[PDB]
RNA sequence: AAAGACCAGGC
């Protein structure tokens, strides 16, 4: 262990096992070990003294980082079959200090608790406060959250590449987003959220949705699809060629308008493309010509954002072209926060019609409150009022998973320094009749995400189309 | 000459390695990007463990 | 020479360190360059 | 990406409170402080420009496609 | 994933920091799929002379 | 009909029936120098 | 081969026989309309477009079909082919075509769907037959499929990016076949249990539990915008219960406005005690518990799911099985509108201080939870020194966990009816759970007091590791603590080794999700 | 069933095989629709 | 049967925001002059855009997105011109519209911000609230946009971009008498800035013969229409949509007797 | 691509009246009115004002569908009283109320500047 | 899962399907006639 | 453009 924890013969990636009752004694040096740093405790000390931490907040241009940390014995990486025999405690601060005995010989400490979690779950503000399913689907769903997936996406010809608009960072964020980058990447819009049954169509899961918000860019986005086509010689006399055919001069014909092509049967970007229209004019040469030019998927309705054109391996020329379409939130769109509370938009109305309260604030989304009781997200309510604390306050909410020291009281404590109750229920007035409404409403800003399952993409309709040659059914898809 | 072995992005032997942000951006490339993936035919294949 | 009550600052500051030594895919990076 | 114009809420001209917001964050005020002093009242308005990350900038790093 | 079997699919105790708890696919493929905690690194491999 | 390269953005005369290869670079990539027909956008 | 063509599931015979790919349907998301009614389904105009009905043109209809063809396919209210009497295709979709626009007597001509038409509307996985119902159209604006609130519950559906299946029939035959079978409203009552499937569901349940309680008061204004929501109302407003000083309704005398014809039922709320019943005030209910409906009118008592919900004897299970379907459907529709409407008025949410229980409950609720660990850690100490006498047919390890699991259920227990007792009227946890339309007790209690303990195939969290559960726990640890008992609640919030264990038990909640498939959809098929 | 003081009336088991084996059939019908009601009605649901 | 008196007292009135009582109405006359402040006021904003060059990193929905949110001077001439569908002309003409033009291009090193100021109207009535400056897309060196755009009238029903007035504080019995919402804990909720009671008590006792009247209100102009201007339009217009079923209705009834 | 265009809540096509006036069957002297392209703005307004009449038995509003752009208004007035004669008396009162209403607003925002 | 464990839900109902030949959990109860019902002792 | 394979995802 000394060895290793000096890095002298023994690299830190080794690992060493003492199997005492068993008298084995385990060296292992091969590969794919899971392993994770752990900082050393002796006696009931930690390793990790004051000069370390002061040496790392002057880690830039002092050529002090991790590494030298590990060299100097402080930190060290166990793998699981080394986490046998360890013994490890949550916080020094917690379970270092003398206490009712419970345990003295205390080898190793956790960082921080927080990072058992991955990078999707890691997203979750207070994800101790929410059901372990409610995690889970969070964490399946995050991966499905719209927004800027790159930053050199405008460069990028790839099918099917989601852009949102205006990504906010959240306003309760947990400190470990700082190293997954989502503050340079939401994906997301913090949105004033009103936990209200308003008129029965955010009923189930379903939210209903402020449509002045959404005719002002809230939770507006841009579906990029990309067209890739191939010129190729196969046959003796059969060639690809980029032309744009006229209304006789190939056999195969579609009666779709080909006379957006240019001279090459490329259109040029910035041409408004609807279902149908053709993208690339290429003609086969039959041993008249063959057309096999390419179409739209039905009803995009987009326009044609960035043509490219190249060369292939073997040489011949390669078309790419990339058609982007706005997409507005509609009434079946697909909205999750971060807790597993998804729905889809069940109705969207104007500011006038949406509640209001004294102040004229107008949720931009509204969920019914059936879903928090059985679907078990507290974690949602508590990031909705620490939202409304840090709104007001200034500062951006700290939803680390064990703090100990953001308590839900001193949430309310401090929101009710700002004029609110401290509860986080606001009275909401009507927005048809104007009366009050005889509950008081929970409203906050609470972080959303707009998935990509989108219903203008999942709308379909069939009467006698196209059939399957061998069975003379209808086609699949 | 025995064959050609695919690159996976960023790594010591990819020519992204140790280039700034600014060299990033001037070759079209996202500082953010965290590679670690190979580039086939033009997909992206990342392998999983 | 010790961190009472100040840990939030030091655990976050070396997982910071961490972070910026690494970097999250620095698993595919080590296993193909090895 | 680019700063947001009219709040989405209440439809408040937050659009050209960016760089303001910024410059005062420079130089000595706090979030909340320079929110206030730019008239920010209503924290609909005051989570827009917080909340507000400048991918425009990060954009602006690429050489254009027409020189 | 057609395997009914669901003892390998439950999260045992050995994932605590290395793997996430909470993130894993729903469907055929739960607990199969496991996603890398933050600070799990993977052992690269050393030649043990 | 003009292609715009992917290095040095200088605008080339290229036709049918020829290869690509941006002059004074030897590049491979070209675009497409957005149309010149107006379309009308509403502001919604 | 041939046998594989013919073999397997997607072969000939079961995938192309038994099932196949059909025309004139349409599938897309689904979102709630309570303003809908119940029979009737949204469709969105583009779908309705491309789906069409053939229909025969007679002299009564010629001319209106007519109008149909000369609005073309591109105006909505139009046609896509004519079908001449010899069988041959004519289409409206390509140029005007004025010279086969002429329709006489026998010819088919292919109207787009309209209003009134009746669809097959399906979820799948289809369980029962309530899973496949016949709607009537209604054409909405945007891409959703819209279905009242109260058919949600026999399709098993929720609005969150739920996909559902429409089917046209395309005969006069077929499609009267399913009217007088599979409409909504005919499917109310299951003979699977001989209960309805339908009932008020989510907003509309709470928002009848709490508009019907004595409280409930309705000015002149209120109850005029009520009762405009009310389909089978006569036009005559009840004389109110309260005249002076002020004219006052109540939720009840109007609730009895919308209860159909003479209906006679009685039920108990959820609230309600057993001492009612036996000592005095059996029918005076001081809690206003109990339910009498008498001659149509809800003479008194509080409704909640025991009474508007899925349940045998139920008020609506005895509308429908005293008036009819049609009767009843209308009875749904009323009750949705109106209450929805009156919900408006009143509101409902839920918040951080609907979790918030006083600081007395706390110390109670603490102080529970010490006594049981100190309980458990008496348990551990006395089976250390071998005075734990094992039961008979229990090993010594087995009688340990059960007393062990006896002490940490009875403290959750405890805890959980200690929260209970300290919510106040007003807090909206117990109101969705005296109304039934969501939650249960243990989910107040998991909310407030305790979460409790986590277990995994039935067992307390096993020793993954060299007899601990964890590092951070002792070898040979069998304490409430270290064996997965959570004694945060989700408002305290989980301590980490808490939150693992949480994270495993929903795991398995999980994996039995994700199993609740392939075996029970082969003992649907099997069974068949 | 034939060890004394045990009731031959109301002995059963819950396997249905071996009471098909032992009592005839009409009990294995019997039999098996008190093990689907027991299984089926355990949950607290009721059917038909 | 006929009409009470309405008094109106305004307690604050500036550039940018209007408070005023309205007093001895109906809740739901004060519920409409607010939805109006919102929905029915007209206005003129910027609604069909044409773009010639956009080499900006923004595609050009975006910026024809961002242009038609800039709010415009409206004061005046909002009420002279007509609804482009009410128009006589077809497409545009300046009794229907008003052209806007933009031509920026970044020649510097240094990042140009393209802001409302670069918005170029034909007539001097209407600004884009410029008398800071309302951000529309920043242009690195050798981006360029240049774009014409035509300015209509409408209201907020249409578009949000309509509307007139950022957050309009609508309140009525700021001490709860008329109980038209029960607080379960009446102390922990803050007073209102209208709050007539003492510190000591929390809300009003109970007023069984009361309605709602001395509508409290706070309209917040976006700068382009004056706040005074905002309610005096709202009045004209609701007066006006009244005054045109009115009409129809009077039809209706001479057809039908 | 179902969206429906933004003129659908005010504007008017060729074929819709603005109103319907249909007569009530149920009981005696009420009347439904049907308003075309019009939202709870006016039918808020013409409930609250129909019931200062004492000579309106039954007033009230509502829309069928708020996807749709209706209002059904119903009005029952006592026996020698029309219920259209009652509408156009609360039209005609609310235009008397919002004239005097804009013209104190004026006079008081007059006041208000150099006042 | 919910000693005297048996069979119970969607594994019970297969057995009970498919007339399996060994059950999981083959049972049977006995009830007893005389003085061995009462007493404990001749149980 | 047919028929396969694989992968990811929704309920
Ligand atoms: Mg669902
Ligand atoms: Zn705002
Ligand atoms: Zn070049
Ligand atoms: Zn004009």
């Amino acid at each position: 262990r000394k060895l290793r924890r000096q890095m002298d013969i023994i690299v830190s990636e080794v690992s060493m096992i003492r199997d005492i009752r068993e008298r084995e004694i385990r060296i292992y040096t091969d590969a794919g070990r899971i392993c994770r740093p752990l900082l050393i405790v002796e006696k009931q000390k930690l390793l990790l003294k004051k000069r370390h931490i002061d040496q790392l907040k002057e880690r830039e241009y002092n050529n002090y980082s991790w590494q030298d940390l590990v060299a100097s014995g402080v930190v060290e990486y166990i793998d699981t079959l080394e986490e046998e025999t360890v013994m490890l405690a949550m916080t020094p601060d917690d379970l270092q200090e003398k206490e009712v005995a419970y345990c003295s010989t205390y080898t190793h400490c956790e960082i921080h608790p927080s990072m058992i979690l991955g990078v999707c779950a890691s997203i979750i503000p207070f994800p101790d406060h929410n059901q372990s399913p409610r995690n889970t689907y969070q964490s399946a769903m995050g991966k499905q959250a719209m927004g800027v997936y790159i930053t050199n996406f405008h460069v990028r010809m790839d099918t099917l590449a989601h852009v949102l608009y205006y990504p906010q960072k959240p306003l309760v964020t947990t400190r470990s987003m700082e190293y997954l980058r989502f503050r340079e990447l939401p994906a997301g819009i913090n949105s004033i959220v009103a936990i209200a049954s308003y008129t029965g169509y955010n009923q189930e899961d379903s939210v209903i949705m402020n449509r002045s918000a959404v005719d002002r860019g809230f939770f507006r986005s841009v579906f990029y699809r990309s067209y890739k086509e191939q010129e190729s010689k196969k046959g003796f006399d059969q060639e690809e060629v980029f032309e744009k055919p006229t209304r006789e001069t190939c056999q195969g014909m579609r009666h779709a308008i080909y006379d957006k092509l240019d001279d090459d049967g490329l259109i040029a970007p910035g041409v408004r493309v609807s279902g149908d229209d053709v993208i690339i004019g290429k003609t086969v040469t039959l041993p008249t010509k063959r057309d096999c030019s390419t179409f739209l998927r039905t009803s995009e309705t987009g326009i044609v954002d960035q043509v490219m054109v190249t060369l292939n391996q073997e040489g011949y020329k390669f078309c790419k072209i990339r058609v982007r379409s706005v997409r507005i939130p509609q009434i079946g769109d697909k909205f999750a926060s971060r807790h597993g509370q998804k729905g889809t938009c069940g109705i969207q109305y104007r500011q006038e019609d949406m509640p209001f309260t004294c102040e004229g604030i107008t949720p931009d989304i509204i969920i019914n409150p059936h879903a928090i009781p059985s679907r078990m997200t507290i974690g949602h309510l508590i990031e909705c009022l620490q939202g409304k604390v840090s709104a007001n306050k200034g500062e951006i909410g700290d939803a680390t998973p064990f703090n100990d020291a953001v308590n839900v009281q001193k949430i309310s404590n401090l929101l009710s320094d700002y004029g609110y109750h401290l509860r986080g229920n606001e009275v909401l007035y009507n927005g048809f009749t104007g009366r009050k409404i005889t509950s008081q409403i929970f409203i906050g800003p609470t972080y959303y995400q707009r998935l990509k399952h989108m219903v203008d993409d999942k709308i379909h309709s069939r009467a006698r189309g196209p059939i399957q040659i061998l069975n003379r059914q209808p086609m699949e898809g | 000459f025995i064959g050609k072995i695919p690159i996976m992005l960023r790594s010591t032997y990819c020519l992204l390695n140790g280039l700034t942000d600014r060299d990033l951006c001037e070759l079209n490339e996202c500082p953010l990007d965290p590679g670690g993936y190979f580039i086939i035919n033009g997909s992206e294949k990342v392998l999983i463990a | 020479e010790i961190t009472p009550d100040l840990w939030q600052e030091a655990c976050w500051i070396v997982i910071s360190s961490y972070f910026d030594e690494k970097g999250l895919v620095r698993q595919q990076l080590d296993s193909f360059d090895e | 990406m680019i700063i947001p114009v009219r709040c989405f809420t209440c439809g408040k001209i937050v659009g050209n409170k960016w760089e303001a917001y910024l410059g005062l964050l420079q130089a000595e005020y706090t979030e909340g402080d320079a929110l206030d002093a730019l008239g920010l009242k209503r924290y609909c308005c005051r989570r827009m420009l917080l909340a507000h990350v400048d991918l425009i900038e990060k954009l602006l790093n690429y050489a254009p496609l027409e020189k | 994933r057609d395997g009914k079997l669901a003892k390998p699919r439950q999260l045992h105790n050995t994932l605590w920091g290395m793997v996430c708890p909470a993130e894993t696919p729903e469907g055929h493929a739960v607990g199969l799929v496991k996603n890398l905690a933050l600070m799990a690194y993977i052992s690269v491999g050393s030649q043990p002379s | 009909m003009i292609y715009i390269c992917g290095e040095c953005h200088t605008e080339n005369e290229i036709k049918s029936r020829d290869p690509i290869r941006c002059r004074e670079c030897g590049y491979r990539i070209m675009y497409k120098k957005r149309t010149k027909r107006l379309v009308v956008f509403d502001a919604r | 081969s041939l046998k594989q063509r013919l073999k397997g599931k997607e072969g000939r015979v079961r995938g192309n026989l038994m099932g196949k790919r059909v025309d004139f349907s349409a599938r897309t998301v689904i979102t709630p309309d309570p303003n809908l009614s119940i029979d009737q389904v949204g469709v969105p105009r583009s779908i309705a477009a491309n789906m069409t009905f053939a229909e025969i043109v007679t002299p009564f209809n010629i001319d209106r079909l007519q109008e149909l063809v000369r609005r073309g396919n591109s105006q909505y209210p139009g046609a896509k082919y004519i079908i001449r009497d010899n069988g041959d295709r004519i289409d409206l979709r390509f140029h005007p075509k004025p010279s086969d626009l002429h329709l006489q007597t026998g010819y088919k001509v292919e109207r787009h769907m309209c209003d009134g038409d009746i669809v097959i509307f399906n979820r799948q996985p289809t369980l029962h037959k309530m899973s496949m119902m016949g709607h009537r159209v209604r054409i909405l604006p945007w891409s959703t499929f819209r279905l009242n609130l109260s058919v949600t519950t026999p399709y098993n559906a929720d609005f969150d990016g739920d996909e559902m299946n429409l089917h046209l029939p395309q005969s006069l035959e077929t499609r009267a076949e399913i009217q007088e079978l599979a409409m909504v409203p005919r499917m109310i009552v299951t003979p699977q249990s001989n209960r309805p499937v339908m009932g008020i569901v989510q907003d509309t349940l709470t928002a009848v539990r709490k508009f019907t309680k004595r409280d409930v008061f309705l000015e002149r204004g209120e109850v005029m915008n009520l009762l405009m929501f009310l389909s089978t109302w006569d036009g005559k407003v009840p004389q109110p219960a309260i005249l002076k000083p002020r004219p006052l309704w109540t939720g009840k005398q109007i609730f009895s406005l919308i209860i159909p014809g003479h209906i006679n039922c009685i039920r108990t709320h959820s609230t309600h005690p057993d001492d009612e019943d036996s000592g005095p005030y059996k029918h005076i209910s001081p809690g206003d518990t109990k339910v009498v409906v008498e001659n149509g009118e809800l003479i008194m008592g509080i409704l909640c799911k025991k009474s508007l919900g899925t349940s045998a004897g139920s008020l609506v299970h005895i509308s429908y099985l005293e008036m009819g379907h049609d009767i009843t459907r209308l009875f749904y529709s009323n009750i949705q509108t109106v209450i929805n409407n009156w919900l408006l008025i009143e509101g409902h949410t839920i918040g951080i201080g609907d979790s918030i229980a006083d600081s007395k409950t706390y110390q109670d609720i603490q102080n529970t939870i010490k006594k049981a660990k100190q309980d458990v850690i008496e348990v551990i100490e006395k089976a250390h020194n071998n005075e734990l006498e094992p039961t008979p047919g229990n090993t010594l390890r087995q009688t340990f966990e059960n007393q062990v699991n006896r002490i940490l259920n009875d403290a959750r227990d405890k805890t959980g009816s200690s929260a209970q007792k300290s919510l106040s009227e007003y807090n909206n946890f117990k109101s969705m759970v005296v109304s039934g339309a969501k939650g249960s007790k243990i989910n107040i209690s998991q909310v407030i007091a305790v979460v409790g303990q986590q277990n995994v195939e039935g067992k307390r969290i096993p020793f993954g590791f060299k007899h601990r559960t964890l590092p951070h726990f002792i070898k040979d640890d069998y304490g409430p603590e270290s064996r997965g008992f959570v004694e945060n609640s989700y408002l305290a919030g989980l301590t980490p080794t808490e939150f693992f264990f949480h994270a495993m038990g929903g795991r398995e909640g999980l994996i039995d999700t994700a199993v609740k498939t392939a075996e029970t959809g082969y003992i649907q098929r099997r069974l068949i | 069933l034939s060890e004394k003081d045990v009731d031959p009336v109301r002995t059963t088991s819950n396997d249905i095989v071996e009471i098909f084996t032992v009592l005839g059939i009409e009990a294995v019908r019997k039999a098996l629709e008190r093990e689907l009601y027991h299984v089926i009605s355990f949950d607290g649901s009721y059917v038909n | 049967p006929y009409a009470n008196q309405p008094t109106v007292r305004i307690t604050e009135l500036t550039d940018e925001n209007v408070k005023f009582i309205i007093e001895n109405t109906d809740l739901a006359v004060a519920n409409s002059i607010r939805r109006v402040f919102i929905a029915e006021v007209p206005i003129i904003a910027i609604d069909w855009v044409q773009i010639d060059a956009n080499s900006s990193v923004l595609h050009d929905e975006f910026i024809a997105h961002r242009l038609g949110l800039i709010p415009l001077i409206s004061d005046d001439i909002v009420d002279k011109l007509q609804y482009s569908r009410d128009c006589t002309c077809e497409e545009f003409c300046p009794e229907c519209s008003v052209e806007f033009t933009l031509d920026v291009r970044c020649n510097e090193d240094q990042t140009r911000h393209v802001t409302s100021r670069d918005l170029i109207s034909n007539s001097p009535r209407v600004i884009p609230v410029t008398s800071d400056d309302i951000l529309i897309v920043k242009l690195r060196k050798g981006q360029e946009l240049r774009l014409r755009a035509y300015a209509k009238k409408g209201f907020g029903k249409e578009h949000a971009k309509w509307n007139p007035t950022a957050g309009v504080a609508f309140e009525y019995d700021p001490d709860n008498a008329l109980r038209h919402t029960v607080y379960p804990k009446p102390e922990e909720w803050p007073k209102s800035e209208y709050s007539e009671l003492d510190e000591d008590e929390s809300q009003a006792p109970y007023d069984p013969n009361g309605k709602p009247e001395r509508f409290y209100y706070n309209v917040e102009s976006c700068g382009s229409l004056r706040p005074e201007t905002i309610v005096l339009s709202a009045l004209s217009g609701l007066k006006k949509k009244l005054s045109d079923l009115q009409t129809q209705l009077s039809h209706e009834i001479q057809s039908d007797v | 691509m179902n969206a429906p265009p933004a003129f659908e809540s005010f504007l008017l096509f060729e074929g819709e009246k603005k109103i319907t006036i249909n007569k009530d069957t149920k009981v005696p002297n009420a009347c439904l009115f049907t308003i075309n392209k019009e939202d709870h703005t006016l039918g808020n307004i013409i409930k609250s004002q129909l019931l200062k009449d004492p000579q309106v038995l039954f007033a009230g509003y509502k829309v069928p569908h708020p996807l749709e752009h209706k209002i059904i208004i119903r009005v029952q007035t006592t026996p020698d009283y029309s219920p259209q004669e009652a509408f156009t008396n609360a039209i005609t009162d609310l235009i008397s109320e919002l004239s005097l209403l804009e013209e104190r607003f004026r006079v008081a925002i007059k006041d208000k500047q150099e006042g | 899962f919910h000693a005297k464990n048996v069979t119970l839900g969607v594994p019970r109902l297969k057995e009970l399907i498919n007339i399996s030949k060994k059950p999981k959990t083959p049972s049977l109860t006995v009830f007893l006639l005389g003085q061995s019902a009462r007493d404990a002792e001749r149980a």
